[PDB]
RNA sequence: AUAUUGGCGAGAGACCGAUAGCGAACAAGUACAGUGAUGGAAAGAUGAAAAGAACUUUGAAAAGAGAGUGAAAAAGUACGU
RNA sequence: AUGGUGAACUAUGCCUGAAUAGGGUGAAGCCAGAGGAAACUCUGGUGGAGGCUCGUAGCGGUUCUGACGUGCAAAUCGAUCGUCGAAUUUGGGUAUAGGGGCGAAAGACUAAUCGAACCAUCUAGUAGCUGGUUCCUGCCGAAGUUUCCCUCAGGAUAGCAG
RNA sequence: CGUGGAGGUCAGUGACGAAGCCUAGACCGUAAGGUCGGGUCGAACGGCCUCUAGUGCAGAUCUUGGUGGUAGUAGCAAAUAUUCAAAUGAGAACUUUGAAGACUGAAGUGGGGAAAGGUUCCACGUCAACAGCAGUUGGACGUGGGUUAGUCGAUCCUAAGAGAUGGGGAAGCUCCGUUUCAAAGGCCUGAUUUUAUGCAGGCCACCAUCGAAAGGGAAUCCGGUUAAGAUUCCGGAACCUGGAUAUGGAUUCUUCACGGUAACGUAACUGAAUGUGGAGACGUCGGCGCGAGCCCUGGGAGGAGUUAUCUUUUCUUCUUAACAGCUUAUCACCCCGGAAUUGGUUUAUCCGGAGAUGGGGUCUUAUGGCUGGAAGAGGCCAGCACCUUUGCUGGCUCCGGUGCGCUUGUGACGGCCCGUGAAAAUCCACAGGAAGGAAUAGUUUUCAUGCCAGGUCGUACUGAUAACCGCAGCAGGUCUCCAAGGUGAACAGCCUCUAGUUGAUAGAAUAAUGUAGAUAAGGGAAGUCGGCAAAAUAGAUCCGUAACUUCGGGAUAAGGAUUGGCUCUAAGGGUCGGGUAGUGAGGGCCUUGGUCAGACGCUUGUUGUAGACGGCCUUGGUCUUGCUACAAUUAACGAUCAACUUAGAACUGGUACGGACAAGGGGAAUCUGACUGUCUAAUUAAAACAUAGCAUUGCGAUGGUCAGAAAGUGAUGUUGACGCAAU
RNA sequence: CUAUCUAGCGAAACCACAGCCAAGGGAACGGGCUUGGCAGAAUCAGCGGGGAAAGAAGACCCUGUUGAGCUUGACUCUAGU
RNA sequence: GCGUUGGAUUGUUCACCCACUAAUAGGGAACGUGAGCUGGGUUUAGACCGUCGUGAGACAGGUUAGUUUUACCCUACUGAU
RNA sequence: UGUACAACGGGGUAUUGUAAGCAGUAGAGUAGCCUUGUUGUUACGAUCUGCUGAGAUUAAGCCUUUGUUGUCUGAUUUGU
């Protein structure tokens, strides 16, 4: 919100790091049952609510 | 080739808006190579991007039209849509009348 | 309009992040978090809500101290160092 | 000597078998909805072993037809039956 | 019934700021002139008042009972409308909370819900009242009648039946 | 009969193949069902004697999941818009570029933000999915980059209010109050030379904390630079605060300054406790004066446009910041002087013996002017050639005018009130006199200069008929600054310049019935519950206007006459000048000589150029004047300048003229509420509520009304009968 | 501008099964029962009679020994005084 | 077989008048006809007056204001292949 | 391959209402000037007149046409 606060920004910086797909190596791991990033967050469909 | 970025950049370096920047299509081969303001800047001096000089808004009728009114034309009852006070308030006419009486007596 | 046209007049915030649990239940005007309670000296947990208590009891975090307490008593709260037996 | 669906450590059953059994056999108090107290799911089984398809051809490719792998792909990852 | 949450919507008060083209009408006060003996009275200028007025921005919405009415829309669009410098419109902070708040009152508003909020627990609340009530074959096989009951869309007793 | 499991048994069946599933193939039983054959398929299962139960299915507007007909149908129709060519691409009504045609028309479909969103910002590559058509395009996908602060804000103060102590309640979670029944604090001088900082006195008493990134607030701007940043980065130029130290100046044996009669001034020109004063600090409306930005416009220096004909034509550049020196206004005040024959004076009538008019000065410095910053900056143009990285040489960047013009700021005012329209931090000043001080120098760090530091947090983008909220990219809602030209009263409607879009599925005929615009001969409300919808007048100027009344209104009542264009007429202002002859300056003194700053400019010197043709003196023809004269005055005149407003006269147009837009139907009455106003936000805007007015009631606080579970608790009450409370 | 046709996209409401009538009886105004009339693919655009069409286990009336709001010389209590 | 009207009042069924005309006859079809229209009346909720009730409220009382939705199905009908 | 057809053009019919340009001692008049006038012309001047009873349009569902140019064989289907 332009004139933000560090508490809010520290949370947004956390969101940016976790807004990524799986690196390809994950799918090749032994006994892997994970195929997609179920925690994906986008700015259109869902809101963070800080 | 997508030239949207170049049109945006050319607008800022020249100063005028995007409606007065001219990026010809005959040599568009190297326009897309310009991915920087310095690259666009040399594209202006050589003659690639002309300034597309401003559209004329000539107030020639108005100067003649206002000339007619100053002569005493278009001053009839059918040329007026407001009361005689909206056009020229009686207060101003009174103020213009006092301030010349006050100074004349003082003079 | 009590419906859609009145849902666009809401751009303020009533609650905000709770400095103690971070659940965004800290009422601004009331200055009291509605989920745990702050800056009250006690975390609110009512017996009429059992799912809510189950969401914040021991086991939902890390247990930075109690994961070792069972192990520490598992031997008898020894202190010092270890000896050399063989190999 | 008495009680103890909480905590730890164990042994069991004419119990349930994954639309059942705890809400959750799975990154389950998770995603998500609500300004809030709160509410809250869906999701198991390719094959013994990826050996998960070299290479030929068509197509811009996605893919198809062959070939090949594999007992078997009427097992090819949108994969037991 | 118990215990908690809610005035970011709207209801009211306070603190703090912000917004309201252009015309009409014309009050005091003032100036000059005229009349008359006085009392005083008329004429002509300013003057801008006035919870006034025509009318944009804004706020509501009267009518077409128009459009739509599985819509752009859980109430919107178009025309026609009332008001528009004030018991005006509104931002932010704050205060008032459930049989309690607030109400220029309409039982109106209280975050699509209110002549009585939302959430969780008691709670699988109680129902003489509707609905459903999951395989075959064989044998027997009825009643809507007596008496009593605040009893007559129900029971108990006797009867019919196995 | 059948289903999930348990005990026993058939040494039961079985990957040369169980279970499960399919099978208008066969057999048995009346039936519940059981057996076999074939295909599919790969790990367990069956018969019998018993036991056990979460044991049977068609529906309970039954739970979960899935799929149908409807159906390839309804529909993808508001916001006046599209077309051609090339490029890319396998694949263009939609991507890009170019050329047209339009729209928003500057209360934007433009530029920035508050809340909100959180990387949507920018670059590369890319189309499985989303963009209800498509798509090599994207606010989508994968990978990366980007937010720079002593000055902008948060930080600090306090408002309405929240709330911790001491206390008092409450079994208690906690409630009351927050300065009240609390002995609640640090602070300058001196001691110094173990005193580190204690100690001996002068002292003051406030009395937690939080609470408004549009309330108060110490200090900065310009040029330029990224793919995305800037008042933050580069360059240049500032100012503020905290601190340390000197240099320079003033002060002084009249030891802590002078001048002016005075308002006051001079860069400095001692000074504590305590007290006082000012700023912060501030209602709304109306007109007037002045300033800035913009608008209009003349001359000149350049560029671009038209040029069948005409136009000394049209458009465009000509700009100057924060900060600093000098200077500048109303208002206000000071010295002389003294007033009626009362006078000054604003658009708006206030002032004057509590002392005017007049003459002379002081002050605040908003604003404005010259200069420095700063023309080496930016802008408009000509030559040079660099696949390039790019620059050099260069010219101008100048002088004006007007205005009820719009926006805005400010000043002196006037109107309004039973509303007279915030606090504190902070900063400064005055009274006071403690304390210290001279020249052999002591102060002076609120005089000039010099030195150092300014910590943390935010800075990207949207801010909306695609970035926020309405399940969605939903015609809804959301606070604010800037805003041009013309017609026109106008921020009205209509067209355009800057800027931005050209976006919301398309192609062809374009049946009915529709939605939205319209037009209809004669009559005319005969229609309908009701002229409901449409229609007419509807701008401006002149004439004229009744019943009634609370005398203010009704009333633009009702009802009549004109409106275009060309050529004219008249009226409405500003600024300057009220003489001749001799005389002094003709404070321009140009002109003739040069005297010598007459010099730069066109590494010493060669010798070449102008002296900038200018300080300094002239024998001079060189339109302001003090003196005398005629006699000085009337009539008033003459010269320049640039605005619109009003009225009138002829002519003219197939009698058209508010020619588009814009824009009141009117009158006689009746019922009822006095009026302005308010409510059933989503079917009732009303004669309903409210309002002023009137009347009644309670109450003199050890009280009246009301709250609380108590309280050493509160609301009225920061109140007092002309008040509060209930009607 | 739709409606119409075409290129692309592409639901919902509703659905015992389906859809030609007269008369009769019938739960006494059924498309299907009976008796007669009649009946020839596939369909397209309108239309509105009907399917007692759709939307909600009628907001009217009654019953229930079902409630709620309000009122009072109903009954029983109660904070306050 | 054919024709049975135009108007004032009332929401009006009804009724009474004006007038023409040859005449202004009675009726049924879910008291024909609202997915044909209108909403004038009765019929939710606002409000006023009179009577009744101590009151909240009651009245064929009188009066004013009061969102009326969907066919993109089958049949029937109107046209077409 | 036809006095065929089509597109232009021509003529007719019709709507319309008298243009573009030049010229005019037409023009309410307004002012400069020079030989200063017995129309003095220059500049402006709504409008009017003469060619202009013209100009424009004339078929998309008007009529005719020997004139110029151009076209005349693509696909599918059918038997007792």
């Amino acid at each position: 919100a332009a004139q933000k606060s560090f508490r809010i920004k520290q949370k947004m910086a956390k969101a940016k790091k976790q807004n990524r797909p799986l690196p390809q190596w994950i799918r090749l791991r032994t006994n892997n049952t994970i195929r997609y990033n179920a925690k994906r967050r986008n700015w259109r469909r869902t809101k963070m609510n800080i | 080739a997508n030239l949207r970025t170049q049109k945006r950049l050319a607008a800022s370096v020249v100063g005028v808006g995007k409606r007065k920047v001219w990026l010809d299509p005959n040599e568009t081969s190297e326009i897309a190579q310009a991915n920087s303001r310095n690259a666009i800047r040399k594209l202006v001096k050589n003659g690639t991007i002309v300034k597309k000089a401003v559209t004329v808004h000539s107030k020639s009728r108005t100067r003649a039209h206002a000339q007619s009114k100053r002569e005493g034309r278009h001053s009839g009852y059918g040329k007026r849509k407001g009361t005689r006070e909206a056009r020229l308030p009686s207060q101003v006419v009174w103020i213009r009348r006092l301030r010349v009486l006050r100074r004349l007596l003082a003079k | 309009g009590k419906g859609t046209p009145s849902f666009g007049k809401r751009h303020n915030k009533s609650h905000t992040l709770c400095n103690r649990c971070g659940r965004r239940s800290f009422h601004v005007q009331k200055k009291t978090c509605s989920s745990c309670g702050y800056p009250a000296a006690k975390t609110r947990s009512y017996n009429w809500g059992a799912k809510a208590k189950r969401r914040h009891t021991t086991g939902t975090g890390r247990m930075r101290y109690l994961k070792h307490v069972s192990r520490r008593f598992k031997n008898g709260f020894q202190t010092g160092s270890a000896s050399k037996a063989s190999a």
